[PDB]
């Protein structure tokens, strides 16, 4: 069959730059009947079906924004994006549309490099909802910092624990570039309610000193 | 125009 | 106004049979074959095959013979993909794409669907307001939350004010700690905005049929 290797695999700009990403194919995809070449770019943001780009190696799609240009013929293909916005963080695919089958390349991922952000930091204690069941979980949602590499730590008078505690991130946001997580601690009705101060703090790149929220039971 | 006839057959 | 709408999630046990729909509108349904292309969780694109939409005869990629159907029903202008003899593998989010009039690409795609296949039962969700303990000084700004807790299996679709308030929403991947998911969503509001307008978080499991609003009131 056809293979499409896709290259580089993944690459990080900052919003406004160029770039281009390969598509090579294992046979050509060019027809002189039509004097068209058979290859197609789909762009697929996180969450999203893919959506079509680019068809026969250089057409836009109706409605695409002009900054999205492809190019190429034969086996080398190019798919070239002028001015980066946030929101073209996506993973870009080639297709194979010359003979059966018609195979996808592995895609080459596209994201941003924005500036050092600080975290958002929430605590929220357990609802009544869940405290009345006898289980307990306490929150702290950490938003919007940038880049991804974080540690949190979860104290109980003082004293730190890591046990029964979920941590979660996000993708990348298409509007603002960063990057958010979640650290769930689950403990007992008994258990959250024989402690009184609860305090989950955060170690970014931004500062040197850990960015601390804290609660007490009313 | 088809649609049902894909590629460069 | 061209539009793909393929059926609901599903989950199966291993061995058993699962048929997705794709019904298909806004155009003439029998100019435009249905190409079939799964995609795994994390991992890339591959295309399973494609229906003619006039002859019904199907064409399957070499790795789907066997254990995959694809199906027509004309009078409703819709595809059917039927998996048989469910694997682990299996578990993925399936797309049907039409066949563009070039004959080059694929123009137009449904939303996926996603096949997870586990042995374990259905549970419904239990869903949680979570509110700062702290009234807003002089930040400006108020961040709120709500926990779904021990549900199985995936998605779960949580917006918030049924999709009003869209920015500034942050919803977590879902992590399996045991064999239940766990997922929050957080929103970020002016302190003008809330508690004065009401801000409420909507989650639907499909699966269990469990639509739930819930208020976050205190």
């Amino acid at each position: 069959d056809i293979v499409m290797t896709q290259s580089p695999s993944s690459l990080t700009v900052t919003a406004g730059e160029k770039v281009s990403m390969s598509c090579k194919s294992s046979q050509s995809l060019f027809t002189s009947g039509k004097q068209k070449n058979y290859l197609t770019w789909y762009q697929q943001k996180p969450g999203q079906p893919p959506k079509l780009l680019i068809y026969w190696a250089s057409t836009r799609n109706s409605g695409l924004p002009d900054r999205f240009t492809g190019s190429g013929s034969g086996t080398d293909f190019t798919l070239t994006i002028s001015s980066v916005q946030a929101e073209d963080l996506a993973v870009y695919y080639c297709q194979n549309d010359y003979s059966y089958p018609f195979t996808f390349g592995s895609g080459t991922k596209l994201e941003i490099k924005r500036a050092d952000a600080a975290p958002t930091v929430s605590i929220f204690p357990p609802s009544s909802e869940q405290l009345t069941s006898g289980g307990a979980s306490v929150v702290c949602f950490l938003n919007n910092f940038y880049p991804k590499d974080i540690n949190v730590k979860w104290k109980i008078d003082g004293s730190e624990r890591q046990n029964g505690v979920l941590n979660s991130w996000t993708d990348q946001d298409s509007k603002d570039s960063t990057y958010s997580m979640s650290s769930t601690l689950t403990l007992t009705k008994d258990e959250y309610e024989r402690h009184n101060s609860y305090t989950c703090e955060a170690t970014h790149k931004t500062s040197t000193s850990p960015i601390v929220k804290s609660f007490n039971r009313n | 125009g088809a649609g049902n006839q894909p590629g460069a057959n | 106004q061209i539009q793909l709408v393929q059926s609901g999630p599903e989950l199966k046990k291993p061995g058993e049979t699962v048929k997705i729909s794709c019904k298909a509108s806004g155009y003439t349904f029998t100019n435009y074959g249905m190409n079939w292309v799964k995609q795994a969780p994390g991992k890339g694109l591959k295309w399973m095959g494609w229906i003619n939409s006039n002859t019904g005869e199907p064409t399957y990629a070499e790795e789907f013979k066997g254990r995959f159907a694809f199906s027509l029903e004309t009078s409703a202008s819709t595809a059917y993909l039927q998996i048989n003899n469910l694997k682990n593998e299996d578990t993925a989010t399936y797309f049907c794409a039409r066949w563009a009039n070039c004959g080059c690409a694929m123009d137009y795609w449904g939303q996926g669907t996603t096949v997870t296949v586990s042995s374990a039962k259905t549970t419904p969700p239990s869903v949680y307001p979570l509110a700062p303990g702290s009234a807003a000084q002089t930040n400006s700004m108020v961040t709120l939350g709500c926990l779904v807790k021990g549900y199985f299996p995936e998605p779960v679709t949580v917006t918030w004010n049924s999709g009003s308030l869209s920015s500034g929403v942050h919803t977590f991947p879902a992590v399996l700690q045991s064999d239940l998911y766990t997922l929050s969503s957080s929103v970020t509001v002016p302190s003008s905005t809330w508690p004065s307008e009401t801000v409420t978080c909507n989650v639907a499991h499909p699966a269990s049929s469990t639509k739930v609003d819930k208020k976050i009131v205190p």
